[PDB]
């Protein structure tokens, strides 16, 4: 599935609802720590609407159980991410992904 | 048919990103995008096409260039640079 490990706690009550827009900062890396993408390198947050299949399942289920302010470590199985095909040239086949993602606010 | 450039690029980009990101279809991605870039090439004929062009014209032309570079290089990195610009214009059109 996806494992969620807390780095810094959120307020414990403000969670995202389906259809809400989640504003996050993320740094993504392969399980060996090789970074492939980071919103912090760009200084601008990432937005996506929850429960719309805009993002991979691991993000949908992982971020859903985070509360505002919380910085967590998402360990995502290839099943909840890019699968056997992966993403050609970027993410290899059958890759477990690790995202450092902080839920900044809900809109 | 008659279509606003605002609307044409919105649905066009949604389609292209579905095909590339969702279905791994880069050939199909080129199919939907090329017509929209061709329309821009003949140039604005209304006030609404003129204002759209003034706002988003440079970004779209630059994105087409990164697609063009991908074509020669094989560097998937060049396609992502195109989509960075496409995402940018999309989220302003919305
Ligand atoms: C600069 C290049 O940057 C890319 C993102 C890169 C690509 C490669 C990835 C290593 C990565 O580096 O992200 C990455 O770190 C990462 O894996 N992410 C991005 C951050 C959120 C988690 C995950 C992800 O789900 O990406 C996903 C993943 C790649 C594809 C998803 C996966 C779930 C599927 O359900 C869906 O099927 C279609 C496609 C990409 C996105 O988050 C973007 C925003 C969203 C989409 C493309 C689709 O939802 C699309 O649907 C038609 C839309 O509705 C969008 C809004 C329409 C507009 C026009 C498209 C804009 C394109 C934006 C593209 C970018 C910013």
């Amino acid at each position: 599935g996806v494992q969620v490990e807390t780095i810094s706690p959120g307020d414990g009550r403000t969670f995202p609802k389906r259809g809400q827009t989640c504003v996050v900062h993320y740094t993504g890396m392969l399980e060996d720590g090789k970074k492939f993408d980071s919103s912090r390198d760009r200084n601008k947050p990432f937005k996506f609407m929850l429960g719309k299949q805009e993002v991979i399942r691991g993000w949908e289920e992982g971020v859903a159980q985070m509360s505002v302010g919380q910085r967590a470590k998402l360990t995502i199985s290839p099943d909840y991410a890019y699968g056997a095909t992966g993403h050609p040239g970027i993410i290899p086949p059958h890759a477990t992904l690790v995202f450092d993602v902080e839920l900044l606010k809900l809109e | 048919v008659a279509i606003l450039w605002h609307e044409m690029w919105h649905e066009g980009l949604e389609e292209a990103s579905r095909l590339y990101f969702g279905e791994r279809n880069v050939k199909g991605m080129f199919e939907v995008l090329e017509p929209l870039h061709a329309m821009m090439e003949r140039g604005p004929q209304t006030l609404k096409e003129t204002s759209f062009n003034q706002a988003y014209g440079r970004d779209l032309m630059e994105a087409q260039e990164w697609c063009r570079k991908y074509m020669k290089s094989g560097n998937v990195k060049d396609l992502t640079q195109a989509w960075d610009l496409y995402y940018h214009v999309f989220r302003r059109i919305s």
